[PDB]
C-alpha cells in the first residue's frame, strides 16, 4: 500500500501544480486571442465607408424621413431597423 | 481499488502536459 499511496500522493501534487500553471498560461492565450479577434473585427468594420453627416428637417411618417447634407443637398432616407 | 485512482491521475497529468504543449504552440502561432 506504501507504494499506492505515495506515488498517488505524488501525482496529486504534480497534477495541481501543473494546473496552476495551465490557468496561467489559459489566461494568456485568452487575452491574446480576445485581442487578435479585436484586431480583426476593427479591420472589418474599418473596410466600411463613411455614411456621410446630415440633419433632419421634417419626419414625414414610418420608413421616410427628410435629411439635408452637405452640399448633396436634401434627401429623403428610409429609416434602418432602429 | 487504488490502482484506478493511481491510474488516473497518471492519465491526468498525461492530459495537462498535452494541454501545456497544445498552449505552448497556441501561444506562438497567435503572436505570429
Amino acid at each position: 500500500r506504501q507504494y499506492y499511496l505515495s506515488k498517488i500522493e505524488e501525482l496529486q501534487l504534480i497534477v495541481n501544480d501543473k494546473s496552476q500553471n495551465l490557468r496561467r498560461l489559459q489566461a494568456q492565450r485568452n487575452e491574446l486571442n480576445a485581442k487578435v479577434r479585436l484586431l480583426r473585427e476593427e479591420l472589418q468594420l474599418l473596410q466600411e465607408q463613411g455614411s456621410y453627416v446630415g440633419e433632419v428637417v421634417r419626419a414625414m411618417d414610418k420608413k421616410k424621413v427628410l435629411v439635408k447634407v452637405h452640399p448633396e443637398g436634401k434627401f429623403v432616407v428610409d429609416v434602418d431597423k432602429n | 481499488d487504488l490502482y484506478s485512482r493511481y491510474k488516473k491521475l497518471q492519465q491526468e497529468l498525461e492530459f495537462l502536459e498535452v494541454q501545456e504543449e497544445y498552449i505552448k504552440d497556441e501561444q506562438k502561432n497567435l503572436k505570429k
